[PDB]
RNA sequence: UCUGGUGACUAUAGCAAGGAGGUCACACCUGUUCCCAUGCCGAACACAGAAGUUAAGCUCCUUAGCGUCGAUGGUAGUCGAACUUACGUUCCGCUAGAGUAGAACGUUGCCAGGC
RNA sequence: UGGGGCGGUCGCCUCCUAAAAGGUAACGGAGGCGCUCAAAGGUUCCCUCAGAAUGGUUGGAAAUCAUUCAUAGAGUGUAAA
RNA sequence: GAUUAUUGGAGGUAGAGCACUGUUUGGACGAGGGGCCGGUUACCGAAUUCAGACAAACUCCGAAUGCCAAUUAAUUUAACU
């Protein structure tokens, strides 16, 4: 289902921009799935839960992030996992984003969805994700706390309106 | 953080001194330094 | 009262051989903190980071990059 | 009333008052100024009886900017005491003024009534000092 | 517009300098495309008289030795203690 | 996002490695360049800058299509046989900035096998 | 690629009456009720959503 | 004898902008079976390829645009001397920093193919 | 010990005074030490900057996340150099 | 041993002057608490574009000093032990 994506290479890109050569289409690299914090002083075992969820919601392993800094205005030192992340590259992108978008606006309730901007300007979304349409193979039948997630979709693209372009590819415009 | 004095089983000797604190090391600690006796590296062991 | 009497006892650090005067083999040629002069060609440095000549010759400062400097010493005789 | 807001060190040593001034020698904001002709500490104390008595011979009709800013920090012994127990506490604040130097400047204001309120203010200064303008040529 | 100059020979040293601006010369350099660098003096007056006439930013046709050249004040060092000029540069624009 | 090059990197880690690494003509320097389809050998004294032998995998003397790994084998055999003639003594081996690990291990044991004493 | 550590994710079918989008994957592993050979002829667990159909935006 | 490996010189050698390019090269590129690998991920590293590609990297050519270099002249300062210890002056040596004009889009060594 | 007393001090480290080297006084101006570390030692190797904006479930506006510029401005067990 | 010319280095010497900086000042500019309805504004804080001060506790240079070399000249028969 990834070939839908080849057609898309000229079905707009090479369509609406008509570049020199089929190299330069933008095209997407990675996906980031910042879990949060879930401040373990007791949340440990949350920490644990969390992970497995995102376990659950993505066939690799995340990354705990620990704190950066032993900051004020917090209880939190070096060390201390406060976070996790999967970097989605592949099969795995493509496996999940064709899967997510055909559920994820289902179990969003809204119109719009998202925005049609919440881009930096370089073909970066910086998504936020409020944990319903996810957990379609095992779901809340166990977890007790609801989740949230912060979704970056990182392109080859130089600018917002052509990831806009690329997000006229199911998306939420 | 205390002295400690490392023993050769067949050196009969006792010339390597170090150092370590308690609290980070509770046990005996031991290492494969050089004896000239046997001349061999042999197993010293904290006393 | 103050409370200000205090100093350190001066090290003499700095250069301890000129450039091109004869060193024998094993003499220190600066002592500094650091390594505001780097080592070249048969000058080793030390743990204190003293700089001190390998073999016996003409020692030589020189620039090293655009900013840096380094001391050789060259076995010519 | 003008000093700094923190200094790195209390005490400072003394400044040097030979030679001629290193910058700020000519008149870059307003139409006029007055230029130092001899060398002196100015005090701040000096600096705002100097103002006060400019500003209100203007009657708040032009602008006027301070070319001179008070760094350095001055100690002195409270009472006449014995030699030596370290240094004192700070008393004022002084800037260091060489020949050459704009001390004040002004603008908005006819050439006379300019000239009447540097020399007004010079009357409150320790130091020589002469009326001038804009340089060009 | 027609300022004259003498060129100054060779180490004018720090008394003669100074000797030469109790009068009423400056010295000055010309240099630019169409000429080496010249050494030379000029009068002070007439170099206002000119300046005055002909703006700050002007040309200048002034006379070196045989020739005339073209030029415009490039830089000039100023003593505002006692306001006199006291190096003027001046720069050849052909 | 932008990809970053690979020879830059390489090149970055290969002046880190040069640092105590040096060929003074009884120990000269076996330097190893590989890019994308081939493997080139060169032995430098680097104290006078100059290069003595070389041996390279589009090299007419060994070209074929076995491996990028059997042909680095070719190549250090070639090198080796290259600079058996004099100077085939202890050498030292600059991998570039490259692991010793794939062609240039294969490179390196193959040169290795054949003479060269380091 | 590290065995052992990963969640077991395979590709079964995720083929709705709306288009039959079987090209997931995932740990839902049901009873095999549906193996579509052109599809995922593995799980059809995810036979069936308002996936393709009627879209909050896309009805 | 053009590139390309690899050395030497203080960026005069760099950044930016504009324009061209390709199997003796060179990279993007295609994948994970195997060596090996990611504190997750073939992104990187590694290996096997060679369908595509000059878009980007890279090369080559134009710019002084930002950095870099930068005189001549004239000043601060200063050794020595003489007045005098004036917030100095004078004579004689050394001449700065800044800033102006101007340079500069690199020279050069070795090697092998291409020639 | 700018009489003595009272107050403040005996040692070591680092700056400044300190004036091309080095050295250099005051009851002159500022700070530390009287240890720590089984890795915070060795070593092949391997692998290798914050902040600033940017815009994002969290959002202290910034904790973690992402892009690009960012000098070792980051970081370096401990004071300064 | 020496003592007194040319050439080379070291200190980054200071005097001067500002090579990022760190600090201290009077420039002039739109966004954020905010004035208000979550913003409209003022003032503030911070950020980018003129002119000053320390650079006693600074960075880019360098009179005189010092170290030295000459297969290099006038001086002291004294030197260093």
């Amino acid at each position: 289902l990834k070939e839908k994506f080849n057609t898309e290479v000229t079905e707009n890109l090479m369509k609406k921009f008509n570049y020199s050569s089929v190299m330069e289409v933008p095209k997407i690299d990675k996906i980031v799935v910042n879990m949060g914090v879930g401040d373990a002083v007791q949340n440990s075992k949350v920490l644990d839960n969390a992970v497995e969820e995102l376990e659950l919601i993505t066939g690799q392993k995340p990354l705990v992030t620990k704190a950066k800094k032993s900051i004020a205005t917090f209880r939190l030192r070096e060390g201390m996992p406060i976070g996790a992340k999967v970097t989605l590259r592949g099969e795995r992108m493509y496996e999940f984003l064709d899967k997510l978008i055909s559920v994820s606006l289902p179990r969003v309730r809204d119109f719009q969805g998202v925005s049609k901007k919440a881009f930096d300007g370089r073909g970066n979304y910086t998504l936020g994700v409020k944990e319903q349409l996810i957990f379609p193979e095992i779901d809340y039948d166990k977890v007790s706390k609801v989740r949230g997630m912060d979704i970056v979709i990182v392109t080859t693209a130089n600018t917002d309106e052509e990831a806009r372009e690329l997000l006229a590819n199911f998306g939420m415009p | 953080r205390v002295n400690v004095t490392l023993a050769c089983t067949e050196c009969g000797d006792r010339n390597y001194i170090t150092t370590k604190n308690k609290r980070n090391n509770p046990e005996r600690i031991e290492m494969k330094k050089y004896c000239p006796r046997l001349n061999k590296y042999t197993l010293h062991r904290e006393t | 009262s103050t409370k200000n009497g205090r100093d350190s006892e001066s090290k003499r650090l700095g250069a301890k051989r000129a450039d091109g005067q004869f060193v024998t083999g094993g003499s220190i040629l600066y002592r500094q903190r650091g390594t505001k002069i780097y080592p070249g060609e048969n000058v080793g440095r030390g743990g204190d980071d003293t700089l001190f000549a390998k073999i016996d010759g003409v020692v030589k400062f020189e620039r090293k990059g655009r900013d840096k400097k380094q001391v050789s010493v060259y076995a010519v005789a | 009333m003008l000093l700094p807001k923190r200094v790195k060190y209390r005490r400072q040593h003394r400044p040097k008052t030979t030679g001629r001034s290193k910058g700020g020698n000519y008149v870059t904001f307003g139409e006029f100024g007055l230029q130092a002709t001899t060398t002196s500490w100015i005090t701040s104390r000096q600096i705002e009886s100097a103002r006060i008595a400019m500003t209100r011979y203007m009657k708040r009709g032009g602008k006027v900017w301070i070319k001179i800013f008070p760094h350095t920090p001055y100690t002195k012994k409270p009472l006449e005491v014995r030699m030596g127990a370290g240094k004192g506490a700070v008393e004022g604040w002084i800037a260091v003024v060489k020949p050459g130097r704009i001390l004040f400047e002004v603008a908005g204001v006819s050439e006379e009534v300019a000239r009447e309120a540097l020399r007004l203010a010079s009357h409150k200064l320790p130091v020589k000092t002469k009326f001038v303008k804009r340089e060009e040529l | 517009a027609s300022l004259k100059s003498i060129i100054r020979q060779g180490k004018q040293t720090r008394s003669d300098l100074k000797q030469l601006r109790k009068s009423g010369k400056v010295p000055a350099v010309v240099y630019g495309y169409g000429t080496k660098n010249v050494s030379v003096k000029v009068d002070e007056v007439e170099f206002i008289k000119v300046i005055r006439e002909v703006g700050r930013n002007g040309v200048i046709e002034l006379g070196v030795g045989s020739k005339t050249i073209k030029v415009m004040v490039a830089d000039y060092q100023f003593d505002p203690l006692k306001n006199q000029i006291t190096h003027i540069d001046f720069l050849a624009i052909n | 996002i932008s990809k970053i090059d690979k020879n830059k990197v390489r090149l970055k880690r290969h002046a880190r490695v040069r640092t105590n690494l040096s060929g003074t003509a009884e120990k000269p320097r076996l330097n190893v360049y590989r890019s994308n389809k081939h493997i080139y050998a060169q032995i430098i004294d680097d104290n006078k800058g100059v290069t003595l032998a070389q041996a390279s995998s589009k090299d007419s003397d060994i070209a074929t299509t076995a491996t990028k790994v059997e042909l680095a084998t070719k190549v250090g055999e070639a090198i080796a046989k290259k600079a058996a003639d004099k100077g085939i003594k202890e050498i030292v081996f600059d991998r570039g900035g490259y692991l010793y690990h794939g062609r240039v291990k294969a490179l390196a044991e193959a040169a290795r096998e054949s003479g060269l004493e380091f | 690629m590290k065995q052992g550590i990963h969640p077991e994710y395979h590709q079964v079918i995720f083929l709705d009456t709306t288009t039959n989008f079987k090209f997931l994957s995932g740990s839902t592993k049901t009873s095999s009720e549906m193996m579509e050979w052109e599809d995922g002829k593995e799980y059809p667990v995810i036979r069936l959503d308002i996936s393709s159909d009627s879209h909050p935006f896309y009805t």
